[PDB]
């Protein structure tokens, strides 16, 4: 019984004014002295496990990787660190996001007592600190459940599908830093659609969104790619993750070898 | 539990 | 400043959530309300009411909002820095009592605080804990959104948040019987009541358990079947065993107000909540076409 | 009128 139409015009095209807010620095990476792509990748597939592990939601997950990219364009990290930042991060994101965050001992717990609780409290107090509090950034998953919207009736096989291509995008900073969340879930949606039902982006989106399918073409190029790789890729948890029923098993569907485009 |  | 430049006035509130402070900045002499919320029971680190507050106050910039000045963090204690002001709707309905608050003055209210909570939908926030407590007016005739510990942002289409959430005179319907769903429509439900209860001088349904709170609802407003609310009987917590009440007329339950004033409460007060009125149109209803700003009496 | 406290969880 949900309702969204009085003001959901206005909730979109303010989630289109914070998305540009509380994007992270795209270059950070590069001035990291001791951190590197693939190892936030390892970090973030493992924040993957964790959420299956505590049933967190989508969302909380998404929140957490934005909460470390925007730590990380501010802060130097060394590598034996990381770890700490993206517990304390998803301990954030589940304060902020869950009806039931995971309690801090299990947070401890998880990382197998790397970490005390005294690091993981330090620790949520200076991410709060460089984050300033501001913890409402729009995620991916905020604009694909807006998107799924203008399906009717409602395709769960393309929703899984589009959260599983957005879940991918997270993993690796190149190239996805590159993007704004509002255009990543866009290209997610119209590979998902038109994977499973071989139907294309709508103009309904396109006119909401302002972005064409061309708009959607170079983040697009490399979702294909990324979906193509998706099985030989070094991180496997999503995979793992969407090849449950829940999911539709969509991680087992074939990508289209082409894109009509 | 996993120490990365 | 930070803790040492604030001088404690004097302990204005406590709440489920926060204890609450009038003092001044001893360099400015700018006078504030200090939420203190306690870290050193928290072995939990900042709570989740706290980081939601705050998030969401940042973002929600209105004159109809309560402003949030400053967050002091140490370790072991958080302080909230907002602007003061004169005192909460409750103490001024209560200070109006024996009087009544005169009907330009209820009508600038409410539309104040529709075009608050307006602001707070259109920026994805649901209050979830609006009462007159929560309410705050100054000397001017201004009445502002405040206590948002209980806020949510929320996501198109939502999904099931917290069940436990407004307080219960307050609660809307959908939220009684148990619904997986609820969303916007709780706040409008919830500024109804304070609507009628500016009104009468006294809460509208002012329930002592979950089920009295239903019924005093049903006695009111008629037990809702499958016409007027459509899936009401599946509800998760509704009995076909329910009494089946007639609806009254609002001549008897609001007798001071007009035709526009009962069109746009029962709208307020309507049991499905998809079509329970927005406060975008509220703010469009006639009741509202004649509205000034008159200045309280003090 | 109280504000309500989250449930315990289960
Ligand atoms: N900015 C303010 N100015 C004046 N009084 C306030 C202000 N903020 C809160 N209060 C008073 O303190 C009480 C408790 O504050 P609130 O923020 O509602 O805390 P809680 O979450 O514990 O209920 C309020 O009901 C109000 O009467
Ligand atoms: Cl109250
Ligand atoms: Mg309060
Ligand atoms: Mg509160």
């Amino acid at each position: 019984s949900n309702e969204v139409p009085d003001y959901q015009e206005d909730i979109h095209t303010y989630l289109r004014e914070m998305e540009v807010k509380c994007k992270p620095k795209v270059g950070y990476m590069k001035r990291q002295p001791d951190i590197t792509n693939s190892m936030r990748a390892i970090l973030v597939d493992w924040l993957v496990e964790v959420g299956e592990e505590y049933k967190l939601q989508n969302e909380t997950l998404h929140l957490a990787v934005n909460y470390i990219d925007r730590f990380l364009s501010s802060m130097s990290v060394l590598r034996g660190k990381l770890q700490l930042v993206g517990t304390a991060a998803m301990l954030l994101a589940s304060k902020f996001e869950e009806i039931y965050p995971p309690e801090v001992a299990e947070f401890v717990y998880i990382t197998d007592d790397t970490y005390s609780k005294k690091q993981v409290l330090r620790m949520e107090h200076l991410v709060l600190k460089v984050l300033a509090f501001d913890l409402a950034a729009p995620t991916v998953n905020q604009f694909l459940t807006q998107y799924f919207l203008h399906l009717q009736p409602a395709n769960c096989k393309v929703e899984s599908l589009a959260m599983f291509l957005g879940e991918l995008s997270l993993i690796d900073a190149d190239p996805y830093l590159k993007y704004l969340p509002s255009l990543i879930a866009g290209a997610a949606f119209h590979l998902a659609l038109y994977t499973v039902t071989g139907q294309s982006w709508p103009e309904s989106l396109a006119q909401q969104t302002g972005y064409t399918l061309e708009s959607l073409k170079p983040c697009l190029v490399d979702l294909h790619q990324t979906y193509l790789k998706a099985p030989q890729h070094a991180q496997q948890s999503i995979r793992e993750k969407y090849k449950h029923s829940k999911y539709h098993s969509v991680s087992l569907l074939n990508p289209p070898e082409t894109l009509s485009v | 539990a996993k120490k990365l | 400043g930070h803790m040492e430049n604030f001088q404690k006035v004097e302990k204005i509130g406590e709440g489920t959530y926060g204890v609450v402070y009038k003092a001044r900045n001893k360099l400015t002499g700018e006078v504030v309300a200090l939420k203190k919320i306690r870290l050193d029971t928290e072995t939990e680190g900042v709570p989740s009411t706290a980081i939601r507050e705050i998030s969401l106050l940042k973002e929600l910039n209105h004159p109809n909002i309560v402003k949030l000045l400053d967050v002091i963090h140490t370790e072991n204690k958080l302080y909230l820095v907002f602007e003061f002001l004169h005192q909460d709707l409750k103490k001024f309905m209560d200070a109006s009592a024996l009087t009544g608050i005169p009907l330009p003055l209820i009508k600038s209210y409410l539309f104040q605080l529709l075009q608050g909570l307006a602001f707070c939908h259109s920026h994805r926030v649901l209050h979830r804990d609006l009462k007159p407590q929560n309410l705050l007016i100054n000397t001017e005739g201004a009445i502002k959104l405040a206590d948002f510990g209980l806020a949510r942002a929320f996501g198109v289409p939502v999904r099931t948040y917290t069940h436990e959430v407004v307080t219960l005179w307050y609660r809307a319907p959908e939220i009684l019987l148990g619904c997986k769903y609820y969303s916007t429509a709780v706040d409008i439900w919830s500024l109804g009541c304070i609507f009628a209860e500016m009104v009468t001088r006294r809460a509208l349904f002012p329930g002592d358990s979950e089920i009295d709170q239903l019924f005093r609802i049903f006695r009111t407003l008629g037990t809702p079947d499958e016409v007027v609310w459509p899936g009401v009987t599946s509800m998760p917590d509704y009995k076909p065993s329910f009494p089946k009440w007639a609806r009254q007329d609002f001549s008897k339950v609001v007798p001071p107000l007009d035709e526009d004033g009962r069109s746009l409460l029962s709208q307020m007060l309507h049991y499905d909540p998809n079509k329970r009125i927005s406060a975008k149109a509220a703010l469009a209803h006639p009741f509202f076409q004649d509205v000034t700003k008159p200045v309280p009496h003090l």
